[PDB]
């Protein structure tokens, strides 16, 4: 039947290409021979026999198995190398974790400056990871690793979150010791780079915002290499951290050590002044300091910037494609 | 880690923009003319240009405004580059010695901010009160010029008008007014502010605002006799001040786009109009005086004057001279008579300036067998477009022949002792039902001419609708002779027929020697090209013959003969074609994983593929299977303009953003993880936009030339005209070449305070990286220029390494011998 | 899309333990001791009590596929656990799991281990994950045992005395093919129902329908009380064949 994963052979696949390495193995693009759907292929090597299977993937399975939603990534099986007859310990042959393939990566996109959005078009992909992340958010599952590296997109306008990797369950009522590490800097959450290591679904909200502003600048608002300088960037656009805003900072662990060069006051209103008031107002609340204040994912579905966007309407964003392959006479 | 070397064979020479003042003295009348990274100093006469000075910067010009304030003798000049470095200059010389001064120094750029789609725009008040600077959507910065702000501080005005067409500073206000037009969701509007500096915000402006035409291009300040702005629009030109308006719409202008306006009456009384066909245009403001005094504008006129060169920016130089900034042609100096010529011109040609314009590719081919490269380039666009042959005669010695249409790619077939170029040209829809060309060109002007009948595409569907006016492109292929340079034939494709790709080569057991053109069919409402073909010609006999034509599902951006085989990238796809008994091109094996396969080089069995966004791919044809093999990818996101093969595993690319990198294989086997790993071991910022990658050198070999240290040669053309040569290193060379350039960076002084390590710096909007791998040649052949005590100061502490002697003390003239060798490479 | 995962009791007369010669006594003694070399090991190693059912559930699935006189219980046992602390995120390094392994075997069932214990159970586990089709997710009876306790209102100490009781029997059910047969809401609902006969407690009373005999109704649907006294007699029957007695 088709929920017997891991029988079936990865010959059924027509390999096209390499598309990625990262976590724990690389990525292939790959057309099913019978149907002939394009898929996504990440390899899986147990062979390190380290810890075998690699828990980044354990994360992955059980969850995107379990998450159904158009703004989630779809696990569609697992298929696995041609196995060792008669020799179940000699095998060494890898998985594939089967993925629908998404045409096209945040990324690249903007990286190669391709892509050009409108404020329309903007919504559409926010109100989608939004869709995602409260479906997620509401199955008290947490991302923790939000960036444009892994926000995917067809050229419908169809947006996937996907880089479940990291992902784990969230306790309210019993705070759990984590990894404080968790988002990638440029995205990083600020009770993060101060060490809460107890962290709530917010952190994920923190991310989206910067990539909100990303998309009016189509530049990340934090980018530093170091977690103290980071923190002086944020400061400078959100206000340095100060009791007052966030009652409990003293109780994170470096709070005293971390410090950013003044009292910077909060400029957000103004250095984004060029961004729509209805957007620049979802900014403020999205990055705010205090998690307990930082707004949630619903709440953000409840904006006067998402709540009245329609589906129907992709709004896909602008390519130029082969306009633009050739230089502007 | 690779180390390679960049040096500048030719200087651009394309116009960027240009000011006139009196920047050296308030006596002397100045021109100022700017390429790109270079600034060029003249004193004009009547008799000619006289140059004075040229100034090199480590930074792309984008704005330069002239103004002198109130205690100054002479004009100061305001630069900003492109990566937001801004400069206050000031002429200095003593005696035979000239020398720069900057007065203010600080980098403009904000932390948060999106760039305008119309880019930096950059104005100084009349009264030198500030200067104003739009460098982003939605912000406007002052930088106030009062004499303790050497660091040119600023601040930024919320400015409600988010998309911004052009903005002026005004003359005759009460206080400083900045008059521009912007676009919103109703259409195009003409609206002003007045800029309060004690409060650092916008005042309502002194008039109102104004529904302008949906094209309105360009905002012009009239001086104090007139008052009041002046705007352009693609259909009408209108005055706007205050309760006045008047509106010309002559059907003349209607013709072509007018993209530059230049002051000719110091009070405002003429303008000087350019359009992108050339010609030059005036308007003429006629003044109606009351019995009260005051001069009001009575009417606009516009007459026509005669043909320039299209002109990014224009210049009026006294007497009747005017400097025409051309980027797509050659630049001149025209002077405007008061009597028409016998054939209704008022201009004159008197000088003219060599611009190798846009370089859309070029090849190097040894025509007179004398062991030396010549470099045959296609430059220049429309009306401007020419085949331009160049050899290092020391000057370099370039000869051009008119074309009178675009050139788009040119290849070399020494048997038929020809060029074979692609030109598009420009027709436009006429009463008949057809097209009309402009004006006669080399597609139109060829001893023999031949039209392509293929049925391929014949049936289609139903013909999409056509309007009259409306402009198309004729693509066709030029046989040029090597010698005369004459068009020989002349073959028009089909219409809507793009031709991108071309080459010459034979194939198979096929003794015949072909030319091989790869064409896309362009449908306005295809995002991306469904159709095309590949076409095999033979010119035989001053005729050149339909051998063969090859059917594809995309465009031909590029081909390259391969052992004997076709290579072509139709969009996604990477193909192999075998040449077949029956002259007919076959399909062996394909590769998919590509968004858009633009370009394509060749090493023996490898393939190199560029990509619109998936950067650089190293390909294998494996000959016992029959079909290709990934290698090795680029997984950083690169926008690709053109690449090339330095060796096996150096592979050379230069990205849309001014910027040159350099991938090897990992080299390491342990994993196939890290062999399938391109790994980037240089960036670079060169500053200009390689469109072609040639082996080759054009400088004279006779066998007896002394080993340079520098290995290999890599020539590329670029946008603005510079031609550049990329060369390997040793590791011990490069390592004593860079740390010399560290030690040249300490030395000499930079214009503008411009730290040399930003410049040079890999810049994207949203990376910024230190430059690695590649040493600036002309850097370090300025060693040679630099003073006797400045050369003794940089060979202080210098030790040669990895040599013949582990740790050698370096000379000062030493050093002037081996960077001597290395100016012998271009 | 997701595997059934629950079989009849007439179908473990055909486990391939039971074709392969294995008489229904030794197979199910088998799997208490598996079962319970699980939790014992587990709990040594200071593991929350989900991580130790996922194991026991992934060991009794896996011999509804395989045979126990090809598949040593005890390594397929620690190769569960393996798997189960890193699924639900309580991870433990295998050569921890061969140590306590080894404190809890004698040298005779060690010997199922072979020359190189964490060998044998990490080269498994590419078996055990093909073999549950990865489909490692799995709700235990714990959860609802709360979740069903939680609407419950009244007698404080009663409850809760309910609740252990019925904690007890949720532990004893692991050493059972009740896994295999009944979706753990039932099981949770069938604990609940017996410790309410053994306490002589009418759990109708605490519910907000206090008049609806079947409180089960209102937490499982479709659920006959049939099905919840063939759970009870099994849970009874291994109090009974032991020495040990209902906790009460
Ligand atoms: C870690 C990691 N996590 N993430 C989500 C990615 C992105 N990589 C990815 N990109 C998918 N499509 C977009 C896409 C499509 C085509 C090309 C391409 C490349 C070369 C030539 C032509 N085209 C590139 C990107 C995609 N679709 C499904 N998956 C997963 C769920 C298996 C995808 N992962 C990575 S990283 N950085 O390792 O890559």
């Amino acid at each position: 039947t088709e929920s017997d994963w891991g029988k079936r052979c990865v010959d059924k696949f027509d390999i096209i290409g390499i598309i990625g390495e990262g976590t724990y193995g690389q990525v292939y693009k790959a057309k099913d021979k019978d149907t002939g759907e394009l898929v996504a292929l990440k390899k899986v090597r147990l062979d390190n026999e380290k810890e075998g299977f690699p828990i980044t993937a354990i994360r992955e399975i059980k969850i995107l198995r379990q998450l159904i939603h158009r703004s989630v990534v779809n696990m569609k099986e697992i298929v696995t190398d041609k196995q060792d007859a008669l020799d179940f310990k000699k095998d060494k042959g890898a998985f594939y974790l089967v993925f629908e393939y998404m045409d096209h990566d945040l990324m690249g996109l903007l990286e190669s400056g391709l892509v050009h959005f409108s404020e329309d078009h903007i919504k559409s992909f926010m109100k989608q990871l939004m869709e995602g992340l409260e479906y997620c958010h509401k199955k008290n599952f947490l991302h923790r690793d939000i960036k444009c590296s892994n926000i995917l997109l067809n050229n419908s306008g169809q947006i996937k979150l996907a880089d479940f990797g990291l992902a784990r369950l969230y306790n309210s009522e019993e705070s759990r010791p984590y990894t404080n590490k968790v988002i990638t800097l440029w995205y990083r959450p600020p009770e993060l780079l101060l060490g809460e290591e107890r962290y709530t679904p917010a952190i994920d909200v923190w991310s989206c915002g910067c990539i909100l502003g990303e998309l009016f600048t189509k530049k990340p608002i934090f980018q530093a290499n170091l977690e103290l300088a980071q923190l002086e960037l944020i400061s400078r656009l959100c206000g340095s951290p100060c009791p007052a805003v966030w009652p409990d900072v003293i109780r994170l662990p470096y709070f005293n050590t971390m410090k950013p060069k003044k009292q910077y006051r909060r400029r957000l209103r103004e250095e984004f002044s060029f961004i729509p008031s209805a957007a620049l107002d979802l900014l403020d609340h999205m990055l705010t300091l205090d998690p307990s204040k930082r707004c949630t994912a619903e709440q953000t579905l409840q904006s006067d910037f998402l709540k009245d966007v329609e589906l129907s309407k992709m709004a896909p964003p602008d390519l130029p494609h082969w306009q633009d392959c050739h230089e502007l006479w | 880690m690779s180390y390679n070397y960049v040096v500048t064979a030719q200087k651009p020479t394309a116009v960027n923009g240009c000011v006139t003042g009196h920047f050296t003295s308030a006596e002397d009348l100045n021109l100022l003319i700017a390429k790109n990274t270079r600034l060029e100093i003249y004193v004009v006469t009547a008799e000619g240009l006289r140059p004075v000075k040229e100034v090199g910067m480590y930074g792309k010009i984008a704005v330069m405004e002239l103004f002198r304030p109130k205690g100054e003798s002479k004009d100061l000049l305001f630069i900003l580059t492109a990566k937001y470095n801004a400069c206050i200059l000031e002429y200095k010389q003593s005696g035979e010695s000239i020398d720069i001064i900057t007065r203010a120094h600080g980098n403009v750029q904000d932390r948060i901010g999106r760039p305008s789609e119309t880019g930096i725009i950059g104005i100084i008040d009349p009264e030198c009160r500030m200067i104003g600077l739009r460098l982003y959507d939605g912000l406007f910065k002052v930088i106030p010029l009062d004499r303790d702000n050497k660091e040119l501080k600023a601040f930024n005005i919320r400015l409600e008008e988010l998309h911004v067409i052009d903005v002026k500073f005004l003359y005759g206000c009460q206080a400083p007014t900045i008059c521009f037009v912007y676009q919103d969701p109703q259409g195009r509007h003409v609206k002003t502010y007045e800029v309060s500096l004690r409060e650092k915000e916008f005042n309502k402006g002194p008039w109102k605002q104004e529904n302008v035409e949906a094209e309105a291009s360009m905002v012009i300040a009239v001086p104090e006799p007139f008052g009041g702005a002046i705007i352009i629009g693609q259909e009408s030109i209108t005055y706007h001040n205050g309760d006045k308006y008047l509106a010309i719409a002559p059907p003349i202008i209607k013709q072509s786009t007018i993209v530059c306006h230049n002051r000719v009456d110091p009070n405002g009384s003429r303008y000087l109009l350019g359009d992108m066909e050339g010609r030059l245009f005036m308007l003429l403001l006629e003044k109606e005086e009351q019995m009260d005094g005051t001069v009001t504008l009575k009417d606009l006129r516009v007459e026509l004057l005669g043909e320039t060169s299209i002109a990014e920016c224009l210049t009026y130089l006294d007497n009747g001279v005017v400097f025409v900034g051309s980027r797509l042609g050659d630049s001149q100096l025209v002077k405007l008579n008061v009597d028409s010529n016998e054939q209704g011109s008022y201009v004159v040609a008197m000088e003219t300036f060599t611009n190798l314009g846009p370089i859309v590719d070029m090849c190097v081919v040894d025509l007179e067998r004398q062991g030396q490269g010549q470099l045959v380039t296609c430059s220049g666009a429309f009306k401007e477009g020419s085949l331009r042959i160049i050899r290092n005669g020391q000057k370099l010695h370039i000869r051009t022949v008119p074309l009178y249409e675009s050139p788009r790619k040119i290849c070399y077939q020494e048997v038929s002792q020809c060029f074979g170029v692609l030109s598009s040209r420009i027709e436009v829809q006429d009463t008949s039902g057809g097209t009309t060309a402009l004006r006669p060109s080399a597609s139109t002007q060829a001893l023999s001419s031949s039209v392509s009948s293929s049925k391929l595409f014949s049936s289609s569907t139903a013909p999409h609708e056509t309007s009259f006016g409306e402009e198309v492109e004729v693509h066709n292929l030029l046989i040029i002779d090597q010698h005369t340079f004459e068009v020989l034939h002349a073959h028009q494709f089909l219409q809507n027929e793009y031709a991108l790709s071309l080459v010459s080569c034979k194939l198979g057991k096929d003794p015949n020697t072909y030319f091989i053109v790869g064409t896309a069919m362009v449908y306005p409402e295809e995002a991306e090209p469904k159709q095309g073909r590949i076409v095999v010609f033979q010119y035989s006999d001053g005729k050149l013959q339909t051998v063969a034509e090859k059917e594809v599902k995309g465009a031909v951006y590029s081909m390259v003969e391969f052992n004997g085989k076709l290579l072509a990238s139709i969009n996604s796809t990477v193909r192999l074609y075998e040449w077949t008994t029956e002259k007919e091109l076959r399909t062996e094996c394909n590769h998919y994983n590509n968004i858009m396969a633009l370009y394509l080089k060749t090493k023996g069995d490898f393939i190199l593929v560029g990509d619109l966004m998936r950067s650089v791919l190293l390909l294998a044809y494996k000959p016992m299977e029959g079909n290709f093999e990934e290698i090795a990818r680029d997984f950083n996101p690169n926008w690709m303009s053109a690449v090339e093969i330095l060796d096996d595993d150096n592979f050379l690319g230069a990205e849309n953003a001014f910027n040159l990198f350099v991938c090897q294989k990992d080299s390491a086997a342990t994993t196939d993880e890290e062999r399938q790993h391109l790994q980037e071991v240089g960036l670079f910022h060169l500053g200009e936009f390689v469109n072609v990658f040639c082996h080759g050198s054009l400088v004279m070999q006779n066998l007896g030339e002394t080993s340079t240290p520098t290995q290999g040669s890599v020539l590329f053309g670029t946008v603005n005209g510079m031609i550049g040569l990329v060369t390997s290193l040793s590791e011990s060379w490069y390592n004593l070449l860079l740390d010399m350039q560290n030690r040249l960076n300490k030395v000499i002084k930079s214009v503008g305070k411009i730290e040399h390590s930003f410049w040079r710096s890999f810049h994207t909007e949203r990376k910024t990286e230190p430059a690695t791998g590649f040493i600036d040649g002309d850097l370090i052949e300025s060693f040679l220029d630099i003073s006797r005590p400045k050369m003794q100061e940089v060979v202080a502490n210098l030790q040669y390494d990895d040599g013949s002697g582990m740790k050698r003390e370096a000379t000062a003239d030493d050093l002037i011998k081996v960077v001597e060798e290395l100016t012998r490479i271009h | 899309t997701k595997p059934c995962w629950y079989w009849d009791k007439k179908d473990l007369a055909h486990t391939p333990s039971q074709l392969e010669g294995l008489d229904p006594a030794t197979e199910a003694r088998y799997r208490r001791e598996g079962a319970r070399f699980i939790f014992d090991v587990g709990t040594r190693l200071g593991l929350h009590y989900d991580t130790l059912a996922t194991g026991i559930i992934y060991f009794h699935r896996f011999y509804m596929f395989h045979s126990f006189k090809q598949f040593p219980r005890y390594v397929t046992g620690a190769c569960c656990l393996f798997l189960a602390g890193k699924v639900e995120e309580t991870p433990k390094k295998c050569k921890d799991i061969i140590k306590t392994a080894r404190s809890l075997l004698n040298d005779v069932q060690f010997g199922q281990f072979g020359d190189d214990p964490k060998e044998e159970v990490m080269v498994l586990e590419r078996i055990l994950l093909q073999t549950i089709k990865f489909d490692l997710q799995v709700e235990h009876p714990y959860q609802f045992l709360l979740k069903y306790a939680k609407q419950l209102k009244g007698d404080k100490n009663k409850i809760q005395k309910l609740v252990q009781m019925a904690w007890t029997f949720v532990n004893d059910s692991l050493c059972t093919t009740l896994s295999l047969q009944w979706e753990p809401e039932i099981i949770a609902v069938a604990v609940m129902y017996l410790a309410g006969r053994l306490c002589k407690f009418e759990i109708q009373e605490w519910t907000s329908k206090p008049m609806y005999r079947r409180w089960w109704e209102q937490f499982v649907q479709d659920v006959p009380v049939d099905v919840l006294e063939d759970i009870c007699h099994q849970i009874l029957d291994l109090y009974s064949q032991g020495k040990q007695q209902m906790p009460h």
